């Protein structure tokens, strides 16, 4: 369930 | 006023160059042959797809050819693989749009969710001519005829993107124009479920002013090009919605063709 888009948005750089 | 709009245009272009390896300039150089690189491998049928497999970026359990005994599904799988990476590129770009990462994270998600495919289809036109599309960073050219020959609904996916691209490419935008245009698509304040619209619209107002200025300066002989480009934004939504219905056909009729979870997340409750 954890958003993969959030993961990509929070990833640095 | 316009001083920062030129800086914004340049910032976006620089970010665009950092985010998208195969720019429209590179793609046109390949498609017109004005490159010293070797001609892309032309994939026009089953056999050529098999020989060109080495040119289609595809990292999976087995080689692309072993994904299925059927050409259409190999194409489906390679295209899915590309789309996942396309989404990642567009996300990196979005994070460079000034103000974007200061928005509510849930709104950043929503803007990405509804914007990414519109941007994918916009940028696919950069890689297309009337006869096919560059793939894998210009490592392979897949013919429109071949894609149209795939059995239904597989053969229906790309043709509306080619039809869009031929008309869109007639605007003759370059990467510097495209960098602002796709930023405008991302910062759309009318996406469903946005929690706080004003900050998004404020950013989009600035982006729209920079786009209009950029188009006037870069295309002085193309009166109302801004107006013409704005009229294409709505075509992109129809393409997305039509693409969804085709993915729905796959989902209702084919076995073992679940989408990558990133694509499932994007598509879940889309519209
Ligand atoms: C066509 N092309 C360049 C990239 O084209 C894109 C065309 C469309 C997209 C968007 C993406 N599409 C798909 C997602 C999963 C599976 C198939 C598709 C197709 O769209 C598809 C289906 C059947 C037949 C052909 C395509 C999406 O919705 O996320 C992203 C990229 C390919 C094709 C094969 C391998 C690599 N490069």
């Amino acid at each position: 369930e954890p958003s993969l888009l959030k993961k990509l948005l929070l990833a640095p750089a | 006023e316009s001083a920062d709009l030129r800086a914004l245009a340049k910032h976006l272009y620089d970010s665009y160059i950092k985010s998208f390896p195969l720019t429209k300039a590179k793609a046109r150089a390949i498609l017109t042959g004005k490159t010293t690189d070797k001609s892309p491998f032309v994939i026009y049928d089953m056999n050529s797809l098999m020989m060109g497999e080495d040119k289609i970026k595809f990292k999976h359990i087995t080689p692309l050819q072993e994904q299925s005994k059927e050409v259409a599904i190999r194409i489906f799988q390679g295209c899915q693989f590309r789309s996942v990476e396309a989404v990642q590129e567009i996300t990196e770009y979005a994070k460079s749009i000034p103000g974007f990462v200061n928005l509510d994270l849930n709104d950043q998600v929503t803007l990405l969710k509804y914007g990414v495919h519109e941007i994918i289809y916009t940028m696919l036109a950069s890689l297309m001519n009337k006869d096919g599309v560059l793939i894998s960073e210009g490592q392979g050219f897949m013919t429109r005829e071949f894609l149209k020959s795939l059995r239904k609904p597989f053969g229906d996916f790309m043709e509306p993107k080619f039809e869009f691209a031929v008309k869109f490419n007639a605007l003759e935008l370059d990467d510097s124009d495209l960098a602002i245009f796709i930023a405008v698509i991302i910062l759309s304040g009318d996406r469903p479920g946005l929690l706080n619209v004003k900050p998004i619209e404020d950013i989009q107002d600035n982006l729209l002013q920079a786009l209009e200025l950029q188009l006037k300066l870069n295309h002085p002989e193309s009166s109302q090009l801004f107006a013409k480009l704005l009229q294409k934004m709505t075509d992109l939504r129809q393409i997305v919605m039509e693409h969804v219905q085709l993915l729905q056909v796959i989902k209702k009729t084919e076995t073992d063709m679940s989408l990558h979870p990133l694509l499932q997340e994007i598509y879940k409750d889309l519209y």
